[PDB]
């Protein structure tokens, strides 16, 4: 009977990170991190460290626990309000090619690639740069939606681990499946899915995104 | 070394033997130092005459004996035992007995210097200012020496044929430097060993194991020709391999009474179509623009940099249509003519001595760019753009006389560095850049202008282009109803196969072919059909071309690479400038490519794995 150290944890992680998890995990999560310290009495701040450390590095598609509301895929478009602790299953920039982007995470060098006779046509800020978007692979474990850096988000990078957990909240606006995500809308929880760290690491992501097979 | 020196050496000095690089220039010297006065006489060599004149030395009145050779006056080969395919193994000619020798076709010249080296007390050498003209100059020098040994020799340095260079020339000769020389013996050296060894190795091996294919065909290596190959291959693979991919971008723009305006997405374009379709839907509804920012900054166009032998072979090959190989042939028949200064130079910044305000005023004859000539005196006089590389023997190349009797491709080229020298010696054309944004949806759109105030250097430069792109007048805050929102589909496009001035480009990035030597490289691959022209006219690498660079490059060390002929190639520059000897850098040189040698001896069936791809077969 750990249902009274369960009801607690469930609490602060609601107040704390606004994470919500099904009961009978959280009461099979507890006894394990009892049994992991079976030397000690450990307090309820060190429970609920432990307990959150393990919901970080859970697959949220194994959980079974809905966060999203119902039907977000069948509204073609509306506004999204409240707390919601997600997990991101893939990762790509769209404002890059797939193909420029491999060709540098290779690091095979393509200098004598781009040398032409041709005078130096010095392009303007917004194509010298122009600014990322990245199209995140958001999931509550049971239903799929894509989140985009409408507005640059810098706590987002292309090397988050597959099974990354973030936090998405306040007032955002989604059309076709698609959340209009701004910096003040983000929060980067930490974690990693070791499952999804093998099929959607940013190699494979863009190699798919060329043709390559195998994949 | 000093004028009292000269005069003390020059001393009972009655004959002095002239000699230059080809009839052309002892006629065109001789000429110009005695003012026409020169009398003609014959040597032993048909095309290679003698002019006698008077002329004043140092104090002393001597009578110039001018005549020339036809190049290099010497050949240098392995000795007459290793000269024979079958006669060795091609691994011992890294170290096989090399010896200089005269061509029954030069004996005449040889016999000609020798007879006149007898009449005469002192000798000038008066060859091309460059690595091969010094090295022709101690071949000239070793055949008289031969004669006299105690012969005075003499070297007079210029870097143009025209009555003031000629005339300083004999006022200022100096010693011949034996630096320069050496630098060229090593690479001569270096290039018939690598150049003997690998030939021999793959010719007589792909002639054996690909006879149908490869019967009685020679498969040349050079230590330069090979890396050259290499930056055509790699460029065909690099498109082989690239994947395009389909983008999407929001175009928005606005009809004008005599224009439409084109507002480009700031957003650029995005490799998925649901972001991009997202973004649109979001400009459809509620499509009011509304002017966000209205900026406007002086912007200008720069003038040419001053022109050297590498920016001369690329803009005649883009702008003119003419290979590196006849730019080069043409620029030295113009300047043996008198009319441009000598085009093999790495200098890119004008000498303070060198008066551009003559070059300039020279030019104000001219029908087409003399106005303009004038303009560069009215407004002050020449402003070169200057770069940063300086030989310190030669200056930029330049028109050192006016002339409008030229025709052909002879007068197309001398018209482009007359243009490009007024040009760098302008001003930089200024205009203004004015740029609006605005804003759909939240979404950020720029239509950019540019109205041009004072064209200066495109006046004389019609090679390079600037053009308005004037734009409506909209007012920081207006609204305004977009003519057109669309959402538009892009692909990304490969690279392109490499031109003559792609590849030149690539062979200058890498440090190879360096002392003007890129045409030479580029015209033996074209030539032994490792490389072809397609119609664009790019470079596409045959059968037998690809097969050699992916057969070397499978055997593990990047032999397609430049890295080794540009070590060996700023070796060579050490040499030079007295740096490096001429043993180290051969020993070490040698060494070096002794093992790339062996190395590929082991590996040999790499060649043929890579070939057969092509030729199918073969033993
Ligand atoms: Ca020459």
């Amino acid at each position: 009977n750990v249902t009274s150290i369960a009801l607690r944890a469930e609490t602060w992680l609601l107040a704390a990170w606004h994470v919500k998890v099904p009961p009978m995990w959280l009461e099979a999560c507890i006894n394990w991190i009892q049994e992991e310290n079976n030397n000690v009495n450990l307090s309820q701040a060190q429970m609920n460290k432990q307990v959150f450390e393990q919901w970080l590095l859970t697959d949220l598609r194994d959980l079974e626990h809905p966060l999203l509301p119902d039907g977000i895929l069948e509204i073609p478009k509306g506004e999204l309000n409240g707390f919601y602790a997600l997990q991101i299953n893939s990762l790509v920039d769209v404002s890059q090619p797939a193909y420029s982007q491999i060709q540098k995470l290779r690091g095979k060098n393509t200098t004598n690639d781009l040398v032409t006779a041709e005078a130096q046509v010095t392009p303007k800020p917004w194509e010298a740069k122009p600014s990322r978007m990245l199209m995140l692979q958001l999931t509550d474990g049971i239903v799929q939606i894509q989140g985009m850096e409408y507005q640059p988000i810098p706590i987002l990078h292309s090397d988050l681990p597959p099974g990354t957990k973030i936090l998405i909240y306040g007032n955002i606006s989604f059309r076709l499946g698609v959340l209009l995500l701004k910096p003040e809308n983000v929060k980067v929880l930490g974690g990693e899915v070791d499952a999804l760290l093998e099929e959607y690491a940013q190699e494979k992501v863009l190699a798919r995104l060329i043709g390559e097979p195998d994949l | 070394f000093s004028r009292a020196a000269m005069e003390m050496a020059l001393r009972g000095v009655r004959k002095v033997l002239c000699v230059a690089e080809k009839n052309d220039a002892a006629k065109g010297i001789a000429d110009l130092l005695s003012n026409g006065r020169m009398r003609r006489r014959e040597g032993l060599s048909k095309f290679n005459k003698i002019y006698e004149f008077d002329y004043h030395l140092y104090g002393q009145n001597v009578t110039m004996v001018m005549t020339s050779v036809s190049g290099h006056l010497l050949a240098h080969d392995f000795q007459m035992q290793f000269r024979k395919w079958q006669s060795c193994n091609p691994l011992v000619l890294f170290e096989a007995e090399i010896e200089k020798y005269c061509p029954e076709n030069f004996v005449d010249i040889k016999k000609t210097l020798e007879r006149e080296t007898r009449q005469c007390q002192a000798l000038v050498i008066w060859t091309d200012c460059d690595r091969e003209g010094e090295n022709i100059g101690f071949e000239i020098i070793h055949v008289c020496k031969a004669v006299k040994p105690n012969l005075q020799v003499l070297r007079a340095r210029f870097s143009e044929i025209t009555p003031h260079a000629v005339r300083t020339a004999c006022e200022n000769l100096t010693e011949p430097d034996q630096r320069v020389s050496d630098a060229v013996d090593v690479r001569q050296e270096l290039d018939l060993r690598i150049g003997a060894a690998f030939t021999r190795f793959q010719t007589l091996r792909l002639q054996r194991i690909f006879p149908e294919v490869l019967a009685e065909q020679l498969i040349s290596y050079g230590s330069c020709q090979f890396p050259t190959l290499g930056f055509v291959v790699e460029r065909f693979k690099a498109i082989q391999a690239f994947v395009p991919e389909i983008f999407h971008r929001i175009k928005v723009t606005h009809d004008h009474k005599d224009g439409i305006v084109e507002f480009n997405w700031k957003r650029h374009r995005l490799f998925n179509h649901t972001a991009c379709l997202v973004l649109y839907q979001l400009c459809v509804e509620d499509p009011m623009a509304t002017v966000v920012e209205v900026r406007s900054k002086p912007k200008s166009k720069w003038r040419p940099q001053a022109l050297d032998t590498v920016e001369l072979e690329k803009l005649a090959s883009r702008k003119l249509r003419i290979n590196a190989k006849e730019t080069m042939r043409i620029a030295e028949k113009l300047y043996t003519q008198g009319y441009i200064s000598y085009p093999r130079t790495e200098t890119n910044i004008f000498p303070r001595d060198l008066n551009l305000t003559v070059l300039v005023e020279q030019q104000t004859p001219d029908p087409r760019w003399g106005a303009f000539a004038q303009s560069i005196l009215e407004r002050g006089g020449p402003t070169p753009r200057n770069g940063n590389k300086s030989d310190q023997a030669h200056p930029p190349i330049h028109p050192t006389k006016y002339t409008n009797n030229l025709q052909g491709d002879e007068q197309r080229l001398y018209e482009f560095i007359v243009r490009h020298f007024l040009a760098c010696c302008s001003q930089d054309a200024q205009g203004q850049e004015t740029t609006v944004e605005i804003d759909i949806a939240q979404e950020r759109f720029v239509a950019h202008g540019l109205m041009i105030l004072a064209r200066n250097y495109l006046d004389v430069y019609p090679y390079d282009h600037w053009s308005d792109k004037i734009l409506p007048v909209y007012e920081q805050g207006s609204h305004f109803q977009p003519s057109t929102v669309e959402m538009v589909d892009g692909e990304t496009s490969p690279p392109k196969l490499l031109t003559e001035a792609d590849l030149i480009a690539l062979m200058e990035k890498h440090g190879i072919g360096t002392d003007a030597t890129h045409a030479e490289h580029i015209e033996t691959i074209k030539a032994r059909m490792y490389v072809g022209l397609t119609p664009d006219k790019r470079f596409l690498p045959g059968h037998l071309g690809m097969g050699l660079v992916e057969g070397y490059d499978s055997m593990g060390y990047e032999m397609s690479k430049p890295d080794l002929r540009a070590e060996l190639e700023a070796d060579l520059k050490l040499i030079c400038d007295g740096k490096k000897d001429k043993f180290v850098v051969l020993r070490q040189q040698v060494q070096k490519y002794k093992q790339v040698f062996i190395e590929a001896v082991a590996k040999a069936k790499k060649l043929d794995e890579a070939l057969a791809q092509y030729f199918g077969n073969g033993t």
